[PDB]
């Protein structure tokens, strides 16, 4: 049969929150041109990149917090 | 073939025989006396039409023969 | 091998020597009073027989001619 | 100016197809209301 | 970095070029000399690099010629859905499909065309069509006239925009070139929005519209009770009762609970039983999956924030050691020339609609495809044709690339200049393959051709015979059946029935069946992959040869189209890279000819035919080419003579016309070889005498009369070859099956 | 930041290091050395086949040849010839393989009664092979190669046919 | 013959046997600058600053190379024919002007004082060893 149902829980939002922090960890180093144009507010408190990297980085995050939801999830 | 594909495109082909002959270990011993070359113009229209007719007189000998012989009438 | 026969219609434009490959084509001067400039086939050994030549020549008809023959490795234009 | 556009109707392409279509339909108007004809009556 | 920069007012909007024609070329425009000037304003009219050497008039020229292309395109497919509309038996056919045909033509009554006008069921008389928009427009489920009506209109809307914008972008508002450049802006736009969002809104449209029209037309709901689509929006308690997946709304989806949406997102894997058609549910989930992938995949480039990659840094850095500088080079090549984004794009695409036909057939995608054998036949063949033509041009555009647009200081030491130096061995190695291939493939048949005429049949290479039975395929088969429940878990059935499981029978018929592969099939691949080494031989070497050759050393001066350089070098005929490429078009044909025949015979043997309830098949031709294929005299006995006898005896019937052009296209064919065989040195001296005799009487033409080109003579054959060679197949295959 | 972009166009990078080199150090020659054509195994291999090992006569040179010759080719008369399902299967392969023998022994002295152009040079074998550039040693080749031709089939013969006691 | 080759790893198409049998030909030129330039049989290589060499199998690749040197700007190209024995000849620019260019050194050759028009009939000459174009 499909996949059983999934409800909503903390543990959900928890490991979201630790795929982007991967995802910010892998994004700071690999990526070669994190500032841009548009420059964020407190730049120290984001690693020194702008408004484009903020939503690359939390973009994969979001995928391997999803591939891992439904990953564990069997 | 000899009437559509005329010579120029093969005689590159057969440039290319060469070198591998001319190259590949074993069969350099033996060699050709006589240097290959694609066939001429005229010799292809020759070649050709002669594969042309050969194949037009058999074709229908065999139906005109066995057609009638089949059949006898 | 092939010849190369130049008649008395030419008038000196060059262009013969200039669209052969193989350099068989020379301009010579002329003793007459027509110009300083007459072609000649001089290495006809070289002469392929691709009739650039004659494509080139702008006569009525061809003051420059190439009549093929007989054929050996250069005319066959056979790198092997 | 309009000069410039009678001229592409006067080319060959335009003036054939306008042509052998007046043309062609003047036969496909025949064929319709006298159907089939295959020699001229005799009187 | 990819700003749009665009002129104001490039070039006037006036009729005064249309008068004149010959505007293209400063030779052309002098005047009209000779006939070879009319042949050549048409042989240059799309060839924009010849007219300026300015890249940006070349760039604009074909980003407005697309435009008006796409108007035609436009036009063609509104008047299909038009004739759908007045002209058709969609409204009848949808109640009972299975026993009506569908047609959209009606011939007038006029001198006799009336009988081609044919009962096809719904008191309609008209011809058969076989193109099968009938089984698309009920998947996009369309279910009346008036709805089909309004389509057709939006099109030629759709028409006018597209040809407005090449009058807009051409006349008053032309980019620059660097706006073309951008080609990493291109590629995330077609990616995500053409490909990405284009496949998620029709995710949509089968959700919402297709899945629930085409589950209650399935379930036996006659047409006029079906709602109509905005009913489903509004009233979603009919889609609850369909898809309860819908009463938990939106909430699943952002909650990442998607089982909550497995009514109508599914992994069946298989053909919906009732209609022989894969599930619309499938589909469904199928648009999706890929809109998350094209949209993820577009983001890879930079375009103007920094986050993405240069294309030159992935090329350059994919080096190697047997290959020095690697891809350095090629990324300039593709900016600079247009030839060789047309040779990439055209020969992919091309390869792309042959692999669409085999999809297809194994997996029918449409309601009632499979059971209309008229329809597989003619949509399989059709896309293997049109791919077989663009795979031919990308080695056309390749050689261009080679003669006009390929620079050595670019392509220096890198893969394509490496290429260009073995060309020797790239090409005695693939001559090798096509002999070993050509002795092998085809003369297995003429052993079988031999000993059976001689009464040896123990001798032939047949199934009972020695045997060569194709293992590895045998092997791949079996792992498709057993991928359900292993390799594949959360699949029900095998992909495709043609791989294996069972038997699927839509009404009488049968609509996909375990294709069985025996020695015959064996024989035919190879054959197959024979003529495509030659082909590419012929083509390859056009492309590397195009440049220069022992034979011709300065072939690029002379250019990419020449007929010759004279008679010396022995003859130097036919070595231009265009010449390669009118040779490979007939390999093309007798490579793609033999894949129709093969398509055509074993499915009538073995798959197609009508099934019985008890469970035994009765095929059309009944085994007939598991021992017959397997000689020559088989396809010309069982297949070519037998299929044809309906093609022969239409005349006096609907399927007349079928006749008539199935032998009024070997006319064509044998009107080709007048072109092929002959030479303009004859026919420039029978025109010579002829216009003696107009001279004699005053009829003497202004412009001269000059007999074809070489080139162009050669040209105009290979077109009537392949017109008058497909055209007999197009009726055979037509007539054969729509009685049959 | 760069995990590759730095490291190439240097020396020291495992990309930049080349295999294919030209035939020689002349460029202008038509071959080019690979690992196929100039590799030591290849060059090993090639260099000490029969045609080409240094210091035998003619005769022993094809007496290696034609024992191989005659052993393989009398596999393809027997199991896949006529009468390959009677019980005379295996006598037919050994007259059929020693038929090609002379052929071949005769393509041999026809190609050696004609005067022969050379033996070539190449990078899988710098030297020329032997003394093969002449008539008389084409035509010891050729009676070696039928002595070895009829002895390796008639070994293929008893061994096949024998197999069953061994 | 001085000079260095051109800078390129290798290519099939090149010289065969027949340049050590029969006859090979080579062509000498002097550049100002190096540059890039195609080879007459594939590929591109990079001309040095002064006194390139290069061997090529047939004479149609050298004038066929001369062309496009010349269009580098360079007309100082030589050629010369390359025996098995090691005799070398200066070939293309026997005179040291180029062909196109009149010398008074030079002479007729196989020049006809008629037109084509007035060649002799093939009937008026046969079983002779004539042929109607002397
Ligand atoms: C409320 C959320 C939050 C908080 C408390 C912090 C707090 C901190 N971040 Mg942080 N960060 C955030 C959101 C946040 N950041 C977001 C949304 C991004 C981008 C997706 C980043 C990217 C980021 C980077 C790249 C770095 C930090 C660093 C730090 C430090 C400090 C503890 C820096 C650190 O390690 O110490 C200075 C550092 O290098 N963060
Ligand atoms: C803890 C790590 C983890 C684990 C255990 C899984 C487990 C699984 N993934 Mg998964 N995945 C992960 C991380 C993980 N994922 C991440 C980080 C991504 C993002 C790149 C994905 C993206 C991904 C995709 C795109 C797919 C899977 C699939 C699968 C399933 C197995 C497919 C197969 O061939 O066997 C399985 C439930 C497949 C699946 O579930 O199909 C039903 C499938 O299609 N995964
Ligand atoms: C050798 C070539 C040839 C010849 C001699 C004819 C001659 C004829 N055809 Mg025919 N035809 C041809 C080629 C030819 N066609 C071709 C190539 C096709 C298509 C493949 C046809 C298809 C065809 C059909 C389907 C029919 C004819 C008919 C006719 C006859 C009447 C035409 C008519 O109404 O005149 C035109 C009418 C006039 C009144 C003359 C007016 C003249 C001008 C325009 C007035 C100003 C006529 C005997 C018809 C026939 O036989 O009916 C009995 C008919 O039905 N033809
Ligand atoms: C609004 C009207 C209009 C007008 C007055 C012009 C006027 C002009 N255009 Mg233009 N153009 C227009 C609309 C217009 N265009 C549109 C809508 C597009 C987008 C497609 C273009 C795209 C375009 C390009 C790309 C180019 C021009 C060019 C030109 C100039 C030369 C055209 C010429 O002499 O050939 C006249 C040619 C024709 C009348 C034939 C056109 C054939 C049509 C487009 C296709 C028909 C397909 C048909 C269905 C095939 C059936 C085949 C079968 C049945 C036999 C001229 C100033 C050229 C130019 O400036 O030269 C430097 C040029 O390169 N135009
Ligand atoms: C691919 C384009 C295409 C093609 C090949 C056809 C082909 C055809 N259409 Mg058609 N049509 C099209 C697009 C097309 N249509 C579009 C886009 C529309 C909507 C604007 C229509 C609207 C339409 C109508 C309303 C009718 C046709 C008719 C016809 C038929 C007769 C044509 C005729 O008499 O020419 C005449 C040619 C000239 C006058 C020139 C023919 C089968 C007629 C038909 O089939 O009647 C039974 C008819 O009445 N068409
Ligand atoms: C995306 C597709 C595409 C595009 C954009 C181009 C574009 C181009 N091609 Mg090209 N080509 C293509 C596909 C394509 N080709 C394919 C698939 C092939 C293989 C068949 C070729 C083979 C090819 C050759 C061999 C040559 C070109 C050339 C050219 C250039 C000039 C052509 C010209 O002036 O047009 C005008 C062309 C014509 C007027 C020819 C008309 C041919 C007709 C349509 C054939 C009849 C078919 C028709 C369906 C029959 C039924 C109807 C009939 C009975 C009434 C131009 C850049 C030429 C070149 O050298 O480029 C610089 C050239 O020599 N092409
Ligand atoms: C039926 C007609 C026919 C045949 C048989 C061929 C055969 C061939 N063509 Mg071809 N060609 C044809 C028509 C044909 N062409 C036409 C009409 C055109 C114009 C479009 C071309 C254009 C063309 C091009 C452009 C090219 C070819 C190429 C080839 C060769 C491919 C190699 C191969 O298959 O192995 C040889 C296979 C055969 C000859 C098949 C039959 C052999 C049987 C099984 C063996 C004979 C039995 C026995 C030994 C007989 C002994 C008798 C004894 C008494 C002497 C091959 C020689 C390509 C080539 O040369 O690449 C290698 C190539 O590039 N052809
Ligand atoms: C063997 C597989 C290719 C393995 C392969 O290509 O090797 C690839 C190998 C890799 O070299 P590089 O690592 O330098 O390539 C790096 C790339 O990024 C540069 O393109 O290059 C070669 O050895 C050249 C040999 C080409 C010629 C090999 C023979 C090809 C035969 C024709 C294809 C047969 C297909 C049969 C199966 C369908
Ligand atoms: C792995 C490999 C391979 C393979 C191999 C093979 C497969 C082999 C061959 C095989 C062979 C091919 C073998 C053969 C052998 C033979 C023999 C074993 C012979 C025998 C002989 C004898 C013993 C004889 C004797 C005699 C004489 C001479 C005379 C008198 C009689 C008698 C009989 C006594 C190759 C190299 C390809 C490549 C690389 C790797
Ligand atoms: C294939 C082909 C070749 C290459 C073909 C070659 C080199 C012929 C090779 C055939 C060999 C010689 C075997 C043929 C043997 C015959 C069966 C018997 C001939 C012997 C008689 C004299 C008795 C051309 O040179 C050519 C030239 C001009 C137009 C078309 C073509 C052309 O189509
Ligand atoms: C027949 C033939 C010709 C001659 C073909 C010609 C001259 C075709 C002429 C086609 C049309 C019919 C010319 C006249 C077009 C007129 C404009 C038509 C009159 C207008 C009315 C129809 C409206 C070649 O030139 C040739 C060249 C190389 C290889 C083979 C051949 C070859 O086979
Ligand atoms: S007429 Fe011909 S031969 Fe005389 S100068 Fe001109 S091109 Fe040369
Ligand atoms: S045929 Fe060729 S080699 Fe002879 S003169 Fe003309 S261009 Fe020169």
């Amino acid at each position: 049969a499909a996949t059983t149902p999934l409800e909503w829980s903390p543990t959900v939002g928890i490991i979201m929150v630790i795929a982007n922090v991967i995802a910010i960890t892998f994004g700071r180093q690999t990526i070669k041109y994190p500032s841009a144009e548009p420059a964020l507010p407190s730049a120290k408190f984001f690693g020194g990149f702008g408004a484009p990297a903020l939503l690359a980085t939390t973009a994969f995050g979001h995928i391997l917090g999803v591939g891992l939801v439904l990953g564990l999830h069997n | 073939m000899f009437l559509i594909s005329w010579r120029g495109y093969w005689q590159e082909l057969i440039e290319t025989l060469v070198w591998a002959h001319e190259r590949t270990p074993i069969a350099n011993l033996v060699r050709w006396k006589d240097k290959p070359v694609a066939l001429s113009i005229v010799q292809a229209r020759v070649v050709g039409l002669a594969h042309f007719t050969v194949g037009y007189v058999l074709t229908y000998a065999a139906f005109l023969i066995a057609s009638t012989a089949g059949k006898f009438g | 091998s092939h010849t190369v026969k130049i008649y008395d219609t030419c008038i000196g434009c060059t262009q013969c020597v200039r669209a052969c490959p193989t350099d068989v084509l020379e301009m010579v001067p002329w003793d007459g009073c027509k110009a300083a400039q007459v072609a000649s086939s001089p290495r006809t050994e070289d002469c392929v027989g691709c009739k650039r030549c004659e494509t080139a020549c702008p006569t009525d008809f061809l003051s420059i001619r190439v009549y093929l023959g007989a054929e050996t490795t250069r005319s066959m234009g056979l790198a092997y | 100016q309009s000069s410039y556009l009678i001229k592409f109707i006067s080319t060959a392409p335009v003036a054939a197809t306008i042509w052998l279509t007046i043309t062609a339909g003047i036969l496909i108007e025949f064929n319709r209301f006298f159907p089939d004809l295959l020699f001229h009556p005799l009187p | 970095k990819a700003r749009v920069i665009v002129d104001k007012d490039p070039v006037p909007t006036s009729f005064e070029k249309w008068a004149q024609p010959g505007h293209f070329d400063r030779t052309l425009a002098r005047g009209p000399k000779t006939t070879t000037w009319i042949w050549n304003l048409h042989a240059l009219a799309h060839d924009f690099d010849t007219h300026t050497s300015d890249l940006e008039d070349i760039s604009r020229k074909i980003f407005a010629a697309h435009f008006g292309h796409l108007a035609v395109v436009t036009i063609w497919l509104s008047g299909m859905i038009f004739h759908g509309a007045k002209f058709s038996n969609y409204e009848a056919w949808l109640s009972d499909p299975l026993n009506v045909r569908p047609s959209a033509q009606v011939v007038w009554p006029i001198v006799g065309q009336d009988i081609l006008n044919g009962d096809v069921g719904g008191g309609f008389h008209g011809i058969q069509i076989t193109s099968g928009l009938f089984q698309v427009w009920r998947g996009w489920g369309i279910t009346n006239s008036f709805q089909l009506y309004c389509t057709a209109i939006g099109g030629l809307v759709l028409a006018g925009l597209f040809l407005f914008a090449g009058w807009f972008h051409y006349h008053k508002r032309a980019p620059k070139l660097e706006w073309f450049q951008n080609v990493e802006s291109m590629l995330n736009h077609h990616l995500q929005v053409l490909l990405g969002c284009g496949s998620l809104g029709w995710a949509g449209h089968l959700i919402h519209v297709s899945a629930p029209i085409n589950k209650l037309m399935d379930a036996g709901v006659a047409v006029k009770d079906i709602p109509l689509p905005h009913e489903f929006i509004l009233n979603k308690s009919l889609l609850i009762d369909l898809f309860p997946g819908f009463a938990a709304g939106l909430t699943p989806f952002f909650t990442l609970n998607w089982g909550q949406y497995a009514d109508f997102l599914t992994f069946k894997g298989g053909l919906n039983p009732v209609t022989g058609g894969l599930w619309m549910t499938d589909i469904a989930h199928h648009h999706l999956a890929i809109a998350v992938v094209f949209i993820i995949a577009g983001h890879q480039y930079r375009t103007n924030w920094g986050i993405g990659h240069s294309i030159k840094e992935i090329l350059e850095n994919h080096k190697g050691p047997f290959t020095g500088e690697g891809h350095k080079g090629l990324y300039e090549n593709l900016t600079t020339s247009w030839h060789a984004q047309l040779a990439t794009n055209l020969a992919f695409l091309g390869s792309l609609t042959i692999i669409i036909a085999h999809h297809m057939y194994a997996m029918p995608p449409y309601p009632y495809l499979a059971t209309d054998y008229a329809t597989q036949l003619c949509i399989f063949t059709h896309h293997i044709w049109i791919g077989g033509f663009l795979i031919v041009g990308g080695a056309a555009h390749a050689a261009i690339f080679m003669v006009r647009d390929y620079d050595p200081v670019v392509n220096q030491n890198n893969v394509l200049d490496r290429v260009i130096r073995h060309r020797d061995a790239i090409i005695s190695h693939l001559n090798w393959v096509c002999i070993f291939l050509g002795f092998h493939s085809f003369g297995l048949y003429i052993h079988n051709d031999t000993m059976r005429a001689l009464g040896r049949p123990q001798d032939m290479f047949s199934d009972t015979a020695i045997q060569l039975q194709p293992v590895f395929a045998q092997w791949v088969q079996n792992l498709h059946t057993l991928a359900p429940g292993g390799t594949a878990p959360n699949a029900l059935e095998p992909v495709s029935y043609a791989f294996g499981g069972g038997v699927l029978a839509v009404g009488g018929k049968v609509a996909m069946m375990p294709i069985a592969l025996g020695t015959a099939d064996f024989l035919i691949h190879h054959i197959h992959a024979f003529t495509i080494h030659v082909t590419v031989l012929i083509l390859l070497k056009g492309v590397l040869f195009a440049r220069s050759s022992r034979l011709i050393p300065d072939k690029a001066n002379l250019g990419f189209r020449f007929p010759c350089d004279g008679p010396g070098r022995g003859g130097t005929c036919q070595v231009s890279g265009w010449d390669h490429v009118f040779l490979g078009l007939f390999w093309m044909y007798n490579s793609l000819s033999i894949v129709i025949f093969h398509f055509s015979w074993k499915m009538q043997s073995d798959v197609w035919g009508t099934v019985d309830a008890a469970g035994n098949v009765s095929h059309i031709t009944g085994g007939n080419f598991a021992q017959s294929a397997i000689t020559i005299n088989g396809w010309l006995r069982d297949f070519l003579w037998a299929q044809a006898s309906q093609v022969i005896n239409s005349y006096g019937s609907a399927l007349s016309a079928y006749g008539l052009m199935f032998l009024g296209a070997h006319f064509v064919w044998a009107f080709s070889l007048m072109f092929l065989f002959s030479g303009r040195g004859y026919w420039q001296e029978l025109i010579e005498s002829i216009v003696w005799a107009h001279n004699k009487l005053k009829v003497a033409p202004a412009i001269q009369p000059r007999a074809l080109s070489i080139t162009q003579g050669r040209a105009v054959g290979v077109a009537h070859y392949l017109l008058g060679g497909i055209a007999t197949t197009w009726a055979f295959f037509h007539a054969h099956i729509l009685s049959v | 930041a760069q995990a590759v972009d730095a490291s190439k166009n240097l020396p020291s990078d495992p990309r930049n290091r080349e295999v294919v080199f030209p035939a020689g150090r002349d460029p202008q020659w038509g071959n080019l050395e690979t690992p196929v054509n100039a590799s030591p195994l290849v060059k090993w291999f090639i260099n000490n086949l029969p045609a080409y090992r240094p210091g035998l006569t003619p005769f022993r040179r094809g007496l290696e040849v034609g024992m191989a010759h005659g052993y393989f080719l009398f596999g393809p008369f027997a199991k896949l010839g006529p009468l390959r399902d009677a019980a005379n299967a295996n006598l037919a392969g050994l007259l059929g393989a020693i038929g090609l023998v002379v052929l071949f022994t005769l393509a041999l002295s026809l190609y050696a009664n004609s005067n022969p152009p050379t033996a070539l040079a190449s990078v899988t074998v710098p030297n020329p092979p032997d003394a093969f550039q002449s008539k008389e040693g084409w035509n010891n080749f050729a009676s070696a190669f039928l002595i070895g031709g009829i002895g390796g089939a008639v070994v293929a013969y008893f061994l096949t046919s024998n197999l069953a006691l061994i | 013959l001085s000079g260095k080759t051109p800078l390129f790893a290798g290519s099939t198409g090149g010289l065969l046997t027949k340049a050590v049998e029969e006859e090979k030909y080579a062509i000498t030129w002097t550049s100002p600058k190096a540059q890039v330039f195609e080879l007459p049989t594939g590929g591109a290589a990079t001309m040095h600053e002064g006194e390139n060499l290069l061997y090529i199998a047939r004479k149609e690749y050298g004038i066929a190379l001369g062309g496009q040197l010349r269009k580098f700007k360079i007309t100082n190209y030589k050629i010369y024919r390359i025996l098995p024995s090691g005799e070398t000849t200066f070939i293309h620019p026997a005179d040291g002007v180029f062909p196109e260019k009149v010398n008074a050194g030079r002479e007729k050759v196989r020049f006809n004082a008629r037109s084509i028009g007035e060649n002799p009939n093939p009937s008026q000459v046969k079983f002779s060893g004539k042929a109607t174009y002397d």
